[PDB]
C-alpha cells in the first residue's frame, strides 16, 4: 500500500501518454469497470487517494479474434459489411454495454489481402536494406 | 449426427448439426410432420422470431407430408410471425411438405434444381355407423376444401384447376413446380 | 429436438427449446394427455406460479385428447393457480384438449386462424359381470355429467345444448368455436 | 421433461428435482417395487435434510403393488415429519390407501378429483393347498388394508368392508365424508 | 429417479438418491436377485468396506427373490467384510429375499411394522436324459440342504422345523418373522 | 464410438470419432442411403461450405444405396456448394452409392484398388387401381430418365449405352469404373 | 450407482485394480476384459491384479482370449469365485496364478465339456465335430497342466455336469485355498 | 463399460477403455464385420493417420468376419494409409477376420498362443430370374479369385492351395496359422 499502482504512478510522471491494453479478451471482464471512470472523466483515485488525471492520453485496446472463433461467426446455408456487423454484435457479448458507451470508436481491422502482404515485405525489406546500406551492404530482393 | 463445438472467450458451445444450422436461423424439416414434428417446429419459429424479428428464416423442407393438422399448425405460426419465412425443397415436397412448401413468403420460395413436389388430395380413413362414416367424411372434405382454396390463393391458380390436378398423384420437377406457382424460381448453382 | 444457445450478461447457457419456451412462461401441450404428461404439465404450472404469482401463463394445446383424469389433473391446476393462464389452440384441440382449451382464462382464450377443435362424450369401456357393467356405466355417465357441467359453466352454452351437440363427433372451425363460445377470439397476423 | 433455471443460484434442475428442493415429492405412477423404493429413499433423504417441515406427497397413480404401498405407509409412518397427501387427479386402490395415510388434518383433494377403493386383486394357480396358501394370505391383506382404513377414517370395519366389495368411486366430497381426506382444497 | 442436491453448508455437490443415500453407507436392494444386481451390491459392500472398516453398514431389502448363487454371493460378502451389515426388510423379503435378511448382523436385523417375509424351498428345473435329471436334482436338493443349514445356524430354529415350515410358500408377518428367530425386532415408529 | 480428446491450445475438448473428422472436413457416409442420413450429409455440406468456403471437401462413400430422393438431395448439395468435394469409393457404391460416387468434382473421383461400384435401374413398387399404377410407372420411368441423363452428363457415355449397361445389375471394379468414367484414377497406396 | 470422490463404482474398483467378470463370456465382455487388463498392465508392470468371477459361462474362443491374456502379462492374476464359475467361468478361475486362486466359503464351481453344434452335409458335421473335439482336447490338457490332476480324470470328471464346493474345488486343485472371514 | 482416468500435466482426463486404447493408437475390431463397423474402423484408421503419420497402429482382431465389402473396405484403407499396421488375433478370426489378420505388415502380425484362426469361402446368395441368379453367381465367383488372389500375395501359399483348402471350413492353430504364413510368429508369453 506504500507503493502506488503501477498504472497510476507511470501516469503520473507521464501525463502526455499513448496507454495500450492488450488482448482485453483475455482479462478478466470485471478489470475494466475501474475504466469505466476513466473514459467519462479522465480521472482515476489511487488508493492513496491521489487523483491522476488521463485527460491529456490516448487510450488503445486490442482484442483478437482467432481464425476459428471468426470462421464460426459465418452463415452457413443456400446462397466486409457482414463480418464487421457479426463481429461487433459477438463483441457486445463480451462486455458491458456501459462500458462499450464510453468508447469514442470501435474499429474492426480486416484481414490482410495479398497485395497488402506484399507492400509489407516491400517496407519491411526497405528498412533492412536502409539498415545494411549504412554499413556499406547494398542489397536489392527480385 | 455429428458435434460441432465452437470456442469462444466465454466458454465451449456443442451443438448437433441441426443445432448449429438453427444459430443461423435454419429450420430442417426433414420427416414426417407428425404432431411431435410440429409442435418443434413452431417452437422454433416463435424463438426465432424472439431472437431477431426482422431477419428472413429459411425452412429447409425434405418431407414425405404428414398430418394435415400438423402441418396447418406449422402454416399458420409462418403466417403469425413478423419475419418473412424462405423455404426450400431440398429433395422432396410431398403431401403437406409441398403445402408448406407453397406456404413461403412470397418471391422467396425455392426448390433446388431437380427435387421434386408431389400435391395429392389428403388421405383419410373412417370406421363407422353410417352417421359416423358421413361424420368423417364430411369432416376430411372440408379439409380438402381448405387445402384446395389455400393452395388458389398462394399460388394463384384456379380452384377448379387445383381440384382437377390434386385428385391422383400429381408429381413436379422444379421448373413445371416453378410454373405452377408452388415455388418462384429455381436455385441455380 | 434442438439445441438453443442464449448469451447473457450472467454467462452463456444451454436450452433445449422446450424449456428456453418455459423461461418465457410458455408451456407445450404437444401430445396424448396421459398421466405422466398431465404430471409434467402440473409441476409447470406449480413452477410457474412459484416463479412469479401475477405475470400470465401461456397453455399451448396441441393434442388429440387423453385421460379425463389427467385432464381433470390439469384443469384443476389451471383454476388453483393465481396466475391467468392463457391458452391457444396451434394445430387441434380434441377431447380433453378442447377441454382444457375452453378452461383458459376468460378473455385470454385463442384458436390461430385454421386450427380445429373437436368435442364429444368420453371414450370408455367395461367388462365382467353385470354388477361391474353397471358401476362402469355409471362412473363413466358422471363423468360426462361432470364435462357437461363444467363446459356449460365456461362457454355460457346451456346444458342441454352441449349434451346434444356432444353426442357424436363434432368438428369446429375457430370461427365455430368463437361463436360457441369456447374461445374468445381467433388470433389475427401481424 | 423440461430444465429448469432458477436465478438467485442460477442452477439448474429438472421439474421433479425442482419440486423436491421444495419438499414435493410426486407419486405420478403405477406403485411398483422400484417406484416405491424411490419414494422410500426420498422420503428418507428429506427427514435428514430437515426433520421438523412438512413434506408433501402429490397423488396421481391407479394403484399398484399393495406391498410397496405398505412399504411406502411404513416409511410415512417411521418419519417425524407430517406427511401432506394431495389427490390431483386420480388416487385408487394403494393410491387411495396412501392418501388415507397422510397425516390428520394435512390430507386434501382438488375440487373434482377422484378417489377409488376396491378389494385388492390377486391371482392363484396350481395345487389345492397352493390356492388355499394364496387365498389365505390374500385375505390376510385384505385384513390388513380394512383394518389401517378403519383407523384411518374412523369409519367401522363392517362398512369398509361392505363399501369395498365392489369397485367404488368416490367424488372429492364424498371422499371427505368418508373421512380419506380432511378437506377438498379450495382456489382463490 | 430425482436428483438431490446436499451438503447444504455449500450446496455445491448434487447426488442421485441412491448414490446420496450410499454415502450414507445405505445399500439399497430394491429387485429381484439376478446377478448383475448382486455383483453391484458384491461392489458396493467392497467399496464400504474400503472407505472406513469399523463403521456399520445398513442393507435395505425390498425383493421378491432371485438366483440363489447370486444371494449366496451376497451372503459371503457380508460374512467376509469387517463391518457389521445392517439388514432392514423395508416392503417384502422373500426366497433369497428373506436369506439376505437372516443373514445381517445378529442385533441388528430388523423389519418395518407390516412388512412381510416369505421362505420356501429353491425353484429349479431339469430337462434331458434320466442321468442329467439325476444330477440337477442331486445339485438342487444339497443347495436346499445349505439353505437350511445356514438357515438354521443364523435363527437358532432347528432344521428339521426349517425342513418343515420351507415346504410350502410360507408367508410370516414382522412379528412371526421375530419369533422365527428372522428378524430381531420391529421398527416401533416415534 | 470412441472419443477422442485431441484439441488445440486449450486442449480440454473432446470429440467422438465422426465430429473429429468433421473438423478435418471429412465426410463419412457408411450406410444406406435413407431420408435422415441425407439431411445430415446435407448440413454437414452447408456447415465445411461456411467453416471455409474454397478448402476441398472429401465425401468417403460405402453405402450400399438408398432413396432415390435423398441421393438427389446430396447430388444436388454437392452440386450447389462452392467447395470441390472429393468422392472416395471405399468399399461398394451401388444405385444412389454410385450415383453420388460419379457426382464428385471432375478430376477428384477415387476408388481405392479393389472397391466394387454398381450400376442399375432404380427399384420401386406400385399398388391399387390401373390408374395409379401408370401414374406410378411413369413416375419411376421418368426417374430413371433423369438418373441416366445426369450419368451420361458427368461420365460422357451415350445415354444408350448407360441405358443398355444399366438394365441388370453391373458390378465393375475400379479400374472398370475409370475406364466407365464414373472414377477419375485408382488410389494405387503409397 | 455414483460413487464420490465421482465414479461409477466399477471404475472405482478399477482404480484399485478390481476387474469384475460377472456376466455371460460372450465376445463383447471378454474384449473389455482383455482391455483392462492391457490397461491394468501399462498402469503398473507389477502390482497383483484381481480378477472377480461370477459368470454362468460362456463362449470358448471368449475365454481363451481371457485366459492367453492372463498369461502374456507381466503381473500376476489373482481368481475369486464369488458366486458360481462354470464353463469357461471355472476354467478362467483355474487359469489365475498359483496360490492366488480363492473362492468364497459357500461359492460353487462347475466344469463339463463344451458344448457345440452342427448343421447340413455329412462332411460339415464332421468337420464341426473335429473341431469341437479339438477344443475339448485344448481345456482338458490346460486344465491338467492347472491343477495337475491327470487328463483322464478330467476326461471322466467333465463328461457330465460335475458340481464342487469350494473344499472340493480345493481338493481338486481348482482353487488353492478357501477365503476364511476375518 | 468401465471409465478410466489419468492424470496428465495439462490436468487429469476420463476416459472410456476403448479411448484409452485409442490414445496409444490400437484399434479394437471385437464384432461382426458390418458396413457400420468397417465404418468406424475405417474413420479411426483416418483419424490416426492424420494424427501422426509415421507411429505404428495396431489392429486388435476377434471377430466371426462378416460382410466381404467391409472387410475389403478395411482392407484397402489399411494398404492406402503410410502408417505400418500392425495385426493381432486375440482370440478368434473367421472369414474375413482372418482376411484381415494376413492385411498387416509384413513381420508385424501376431497371434496370441491358442487364439485360432479359420478360412473358407465367401457365402452368398442368389434370388430371382436365371440370369439375375447367373449374375449373381458371376458376381460371388469373382470375389473368390479375388480373395484368393490377395491371399496368395500376401501368404507365398499357391492360388491352387488356398483354392483347395478354402472349399470347407479350415480350422488352424496359431502355429499352424503360423506354418501357413496368415500370422508371421506367435506372442511368446512373458
Ligand atoms: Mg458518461
Amino acid at each position: 500500500h506504500d507503493d502506488g499502482g503501477q498504472l497510476t504512478e507511470k501516469v503520473r510522471r507521464k501525463p502526455y501518454s499513448v496507454i495500450l491494453f492488450d488482448e482485453i479478451e483475455k482479462a478478466h471482464p470485471d478489470v475494466f469497470n475501474i475504466l469505466l471512470q476513466v473514459l467519462d472523466d479522465g480521472h482515476l483515485t489511487d488508493t492513496k487517494g491521489r487523483t491522476v488525471d488521463f485527460r491529456n492520453t490516448i487510450i488503445i485496446m486490442t482484442s483478437n479474434v482467432g481464425a476459428q472463433e471468426l470462421q464460426d461467426q459465418r452463415f452457413a446455408g443456400f446462397g466486409y459489411e457482414t463480418i464487421r456487423k457479426t463481429m461487433l454484435k459477438e463483441l457486445k457479448n463480451s462486455f458491458r454495454p456501459e462500458f462499450l458507451n464510453r468508447v469514442d470508436d470501435i474499429i474492426v481491422f480486416h484481414k490482410l489481402t495479398k497485395e497488402e502482404l506484399k507492400e509489407i515485405v516491400t517496407m519491411m525489406v526497405n528498412k533492412l536494406t536502409n539498415r545494411l546500406s549504412e554499413q556499406n551492404i547494398n542489397i536489392i530482393v527480385t | 449426427i455429428p458435434t460441432v463445438i465452437e470456442t469462444t472467450n466465454r466458454g465451449e458451445r456443442a451443438y448437433d448439426i441441426y443445432s448449429r444450422l438453427l444459430k443461423d436461423r435454419i429450420i430442417m424439416l426433414g420427416s414426417q410432420i407428425d404432431d411431435n414434428v410440429a409442435n418443434s417446429i413452431v417452437s422454433q419459429l416463435l424463438f426465432l422470431q424472439a431472437q431477431d424479428s426482422e431477419k428472413d428464416i429459411y425452412l429447409y423442407i425434405n418431407s414425405p407430408g404428414g398430418s394435415v393438422t400438423a402441418g396447418f399448425a406449422i402454416y399458420d405460426t409462418i403466417q403469425h410471425i413478423k419475419p418473412d419465412v424462405q423455404t426450400i425443397c431440398i429433395g422432396m415436397a410431398a403431401s403437406m411438405g409441398s403445402f408448406l412448401l407453397a406456404a413461403g413468403a412470397k418471391g422467396k420460395r425455392f426448390a433446388l434444381p431437380n427435387a421434386e413436389v408431389m400435391i395429392h388430395q389428403p388421405l383419410g380413413g373412417a370406421q363407422g355407423q353410417a352417421t359416423e362414416i358421413e361424420i368423417a367424411a364430411n369432416h376430411i372434405l372440408k379439409t380438402r376444401e381448405k387445402l384446395n382454396r389455400i393452395l388458389s390463393e398462394r399460388t394463384g391458380q384456379s380452384i377448379e384447376k387445383i381440384q382437377k390436378d390434386t385428385d391422383r398423384d400429381n408429381f413436379l420437377t422444379a421448373e413445371e413446380a416453378k410454373e405452377y406457382g408452388l415455388i418462384d424460381e429455381v436455385m441455380v448453382p
